[PDB]
């Protein structure tokens, strides 16, 4: 039965939450904008680092703002009109090379294409390519 | 399957436990590829929620190492 | 015992004269003759009249009890 | 298996056959222990029958279907409990039709009691405490 | 009773087979004179068929006597809810104990389509390799 | 094409269209023509026609709950 008035927001000094206020039939508490968090004295808000605590809300690069993120694409991708999601831009299209038992694959990343690069191994565990002499290694365990 | 800064922190769990046995991953664009030791599969999905999970192939052994070529 | 509860048989000790089937009336507060199932059931003013009337092929007994089939 | 009615005091002794004619597939019965009566119901010739316990006199006392419209029928009868307190036989039916009908012990005043949410009512019987009707049913399994 | 004195079955009067040996069964005067017993619809025929046949989308009478679309069609015949099941295609109800039990109930295989998904009893049910449910008795009966 | 009880095929602008269709009623049945209404179930307040308002809005001399229901 202490501050039934609700209004106990209506103030500076008292109540002090620095974005925007909302009061119960009793008391105060205190509230931020969207992508500000409210921080342990209860009173305050502080900008999240977008980019750290949640990096799935962009596809590629992040940059913070103050009170907000912005999404960049890395060099040779090229940013969709959603503003998030970010295209490969050379012409040249990726393919999953994976190894087996006995063999060396050449899948495309759809599914659409399965192939054969090398087979008659005795047991290929490890696999990996270099660009600059399209040549590719592996470890025959 | 889960992916954090260089330092090791901030970690984040794409798929949580939903995979039998992964044993090599790769990343291009937005989709994460791995290859699956129990199904004897290669599979894809999303690289920050694993929405839209396919299996891509069947193999008959075990599929050790994957990579993207580009 | 109690799976069956006593209570007074409205039929005791005379079937309510009936030579035949005295039968509980529906409601349990009365009963009510009958007769088997080839007999003709005929009411008088007072008292009920169950004659035989089975087949050809059914013989009825000496005193009128019931009808047996001939084999 | 063998199509009689037979009877035996709770001794083991005396046993004795007191129907064995004209009963085709006999379903279930019910002793009236009050005028002393045998009640039974028959699946072939789809009835509700009565007797003496000693097995003379057999009537027959509800056949054909239960209300005015013919909406339900004798069909499959099945489980059988007498009320004598109030005169009636209660008894199950698992046909198309599936029901509980009831009619008084002399077989005026047939009526049915449950008609809904009733697919294979197996059993019934009486709480002669409360007077509550019971039943089972093996579809639905309440 | 048949004219020579020579009685059958109820169900076998007119149905369009001599059995009494005098035609008395198929004379076309009782025919069309006679009236079903209690419960059984009647036909332009003359032949008796149990009320739930009505609808039934396969023929009974022979002449579609039995199956008026148009009153079939309406809600006056719809299905038995929570207690029957409805095909797909056809306007048939069925009980609903006979989806997956191996056999085209509906006509249509409506009845036997997506038994994979069907949950046996958690208790009193065994599940057979082609996701049917059986009774836990039949198991092991020979 | 919806399918009623009966085996009539209409298309989906008739479902729960308030006209029977089917010829059986099955279109026009409450398991679909239920549309339950908002109510506002927890940790609010609610005024007229399911405004699940927050409760400092009761009373509070400003019409926003529909024609001033509070
Ligand atoms: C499968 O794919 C491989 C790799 O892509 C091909 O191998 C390449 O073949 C080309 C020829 O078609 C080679 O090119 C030649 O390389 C010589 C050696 O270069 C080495 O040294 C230089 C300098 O340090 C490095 O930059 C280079 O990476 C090598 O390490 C050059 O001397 C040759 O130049 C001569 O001929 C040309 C004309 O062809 C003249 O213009 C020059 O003046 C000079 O006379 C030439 O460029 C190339 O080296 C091979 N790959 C590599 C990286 O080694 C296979 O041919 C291909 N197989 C098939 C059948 O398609
Ligand atoms: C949460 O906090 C913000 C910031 O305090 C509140 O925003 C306020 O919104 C009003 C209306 O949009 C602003 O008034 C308007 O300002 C513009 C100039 O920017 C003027 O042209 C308009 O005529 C109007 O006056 C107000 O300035 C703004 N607050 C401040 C102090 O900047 C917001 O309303 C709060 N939300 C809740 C739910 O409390
Ligand atoms: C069904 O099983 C029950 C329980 O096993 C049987 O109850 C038993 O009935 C006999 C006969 O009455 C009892 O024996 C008698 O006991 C009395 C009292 O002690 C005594 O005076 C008699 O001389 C005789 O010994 C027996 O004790 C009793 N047991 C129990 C536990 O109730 C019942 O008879 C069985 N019914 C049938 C139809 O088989
Ligand atoms: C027994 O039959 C009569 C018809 O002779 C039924 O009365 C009709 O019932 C339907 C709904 O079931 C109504 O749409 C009709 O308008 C009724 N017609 C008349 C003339 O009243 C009666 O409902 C049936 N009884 C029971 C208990 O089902
Ligand atoms: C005959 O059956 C009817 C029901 O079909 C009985 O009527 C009910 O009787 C009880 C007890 O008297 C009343 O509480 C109900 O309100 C009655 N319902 C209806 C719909 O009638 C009637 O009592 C029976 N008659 C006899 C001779 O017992
Ligand atoms: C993989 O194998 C399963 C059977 O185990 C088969 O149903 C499926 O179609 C196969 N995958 C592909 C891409 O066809
Ligand atoms: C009909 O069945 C549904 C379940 O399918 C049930 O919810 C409902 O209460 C039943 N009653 C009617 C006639 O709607
Ligand atoms: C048919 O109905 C009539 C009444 O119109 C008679 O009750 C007749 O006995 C019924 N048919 C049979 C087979 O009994
Ligand atoms: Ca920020
Ligand atoms: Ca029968
Ligand atoms: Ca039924
Ligand atoms: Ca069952
Ligand atoms: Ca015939
Ligand atoms: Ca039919
Ligand atoms: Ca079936
Ligand atoms: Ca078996
Ligand atoms: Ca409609
Ligand atoms: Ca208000």
């Amino acid at each position: 039965e202490k501050g039934c008035g609700i209004n106990e927001c209506l103030d500076s000094s008292i109540s002090r939450c620095d974005h925007n206020c909302t009061d119960t039939i009793t008391s105060f508490y205190c509230s931020c904008l969207p992508g500000y968090k409210l921080m342990s004295d209860k009173r305050s808000c502080v900008d999240i680092d977008e980019c750290k605590e949640s990096p799935q809300l962009c596809s590629q690069k992040c940059e913070n703002v103050v009170g907000s993120y912005i999404c960049k694409c890395a060099p040779g991708y090229i940013r969709e009109p959603d503003g998030k999601s970010c295209r490969q831009n050379s012409n040249i299209e990726p393919y999953l090379i994976f190894s087996n038992r006995y063999y060396i694959r050449n899948l495309t990343t759809d599914g659409s294409s399965y192939s054969l690069i090398l087979q008659g191994l005795g047991n290929v565990v490890a696999l990996d390519f270099d660009r600059v002499e399209k040549r590719l290694y592996w470890i025959d365990a | 399957i889960e992916f954090s800064d260089l330092e090791g922190h901030h970690r984040h769990t794409v798929y949580d436990g939903s995979l039998p046995h992964p044993f090599a991953l790769t990343i291009f664009e937005d989709t994460v590829f791995w290859t699956d030791w129990n199904t004897r599969t290669v599979e894809k999905g999303n690289k920050y929620d694993g929405s839209g999970r396919v299996v891509l192939v069947n193999t008959t052994h075990k599929p050790f190492d994957i990579h993207v070529y580009h | 015992p109690y799976r069956q509860p006593i209570m007074s048989n409205p039929c005791g000790t005379n079937n309510g004269g009936c030579s035949h089937l005295c039968l509980i009336k529906a409601g349990g507060r009365g009963f009510t003759c009958a007769c088997p199932d080839d007999f003709q059931t005929v009411q008088l003013r007072d008292r009920t009249l169950c004659m035989p009337m089975c087949s050809s092929t059914q013989f009825l007994c000496g005193n009128n009890e019931k009808c047996i089939p001939i084999w | 298996e063998k199509q009689i009615i037979e009877r035996m005091f709770l001794n083991k002794t005396n046993r004795e056959t007191i129907i064995n004619h004209r009963l085709r597939r006999a379903e279930s019965l019910a002793v009236d222990w009050v005028s002393r009566k045998l009640y039974w119901l028959d699946a072939i010739l789809d009835c509700l029958f009565v007797s003496d316990l000693e097995g003379r006199h057999r009537k027959m006392i509800a056949q054909h279907c239960v209300d005015a419209n013919n909406t339900f029928c004798f069909e499959h009868p099945r489980g059988i409990v007498l009320h004598p307190q109030r005169g009636h036989v209660y008894w199950a039916d698992w046909g198309v039709h599936a029901y509980i009908g009831r009619i008084g012990m002399d077989g005026t005043n047939k009526s049915v009691i449950i008609s809904t949410k009733i697919e294979w009512p197996n059993a019934i019987t009486i709480d002669y405490t409360n007077d509550l009707l019971y039943w089972a049913d093996a579809h639905l399994g309440y | 009773q048949c004219a020579n004195k020579r009685c059958i079955p109820q169900s076998w009067q007119c149905d369009s087979v001599n059995d009494c040996l005098d035609n008395s069964d198929e004379d076309t005067s009782h025919c069309a004179s006679r009236t079903c017993r209690p419960g059984q619809f009647k036909c332009n025929n003359g032949r008796c068929i149990p009320q739930s046949w009505k609808c039934d989308v396969d023929n009974d009478c022979g002449d579609y006597s039995d199956e008026p679309i148009d009153e079939c069609t309406t809600a006056a015949y719809n299905c038995d809810n929570h207690t029957e099941f409805s095909c797909k295609t056809n306007y048939r109800c069925i009980p609903q104990w006979a989806v997956c039990n191996g056999f085209d109930d509906c006509r249509d295989n409506s009845d036997e389509q997506g038994c994979e998904s069907v949950p046996c009893h958690p208790s009193g049910d065994f599940r057979c390799a082609n996701h049917h449910c059986i009774p836990l008795r039949w198991k092991c009966d020979g | 094409q919806f399918t009623c009880q009966n085996g009539r095929c209409i298309p989906r602008f008739f479902v729960c269209d308030e006209d029977n269709d089917c010829g059986d009623g099955s279109d026009e049945q409450e398991h679909l023509c239920h549309t339950p209404e908002p109510t506002c179930p927890l940790h609010q307040f609610r005024c007229d026609n399911g405004h699940c308002i927050e409760m400092g809005r009761v009373c509070n001399h400003v019409d926003d709950c529909s024609d001033n229901s509070d």
